[PDB]
């Protein structure tokens, strides 16, 4: 039921 | 418009799915984070789902360029495709807004 979160790379 | 008062993860899933193209993405509530924001974003034919961060003082992604509201941080992700990357790293557009 709960979702996908991504792992990002932004700095 | 792109933002969705009221919808969940799972809603915004098949919103995007069922009514929008790849690039589609639209600004939801946030479940994890009661108060705040997050991005559904449809890539590849599956949606994916970025956290928004708000501190009171800016509007970020944990991370990335800051923004004043939740409007501008859109509207530059928008205009940068290239800005927003997992660690993969793959890059997630915000192309097309799913309007409300």
């Amino acid at each position: 039921k709960q979702v996908e979160y991504l792992d990002l790379d932004l700095d | 418009r792109w933002f969705h008062p009221n919808i969940t993860g799972v809603e915004a899933e098949n919103l995007l799915l069922t009514r929008g193209v790849d690039g589609s993405f639209l600004a939801r509530p946030s479940k994890s984070n009661p108060g705040d924001f997050t991005l559904s974003v449809r890539r590849n034919g599956a949606v994916t789902h970025i956290k928004i961060q708000n501190t009171g003082d800016y509007y970020d992604l944990y991370g990335g360029e800051k923004f004043a509201t939740l409007a501008e941080l859109v509207q530059y992700y928008m205009e940068h495709h290239g800005q927003l990357k997992e660690k993969n790293g793959d890059v997630i557009e915000l192309k097309y807004p799913l309007n409300c």
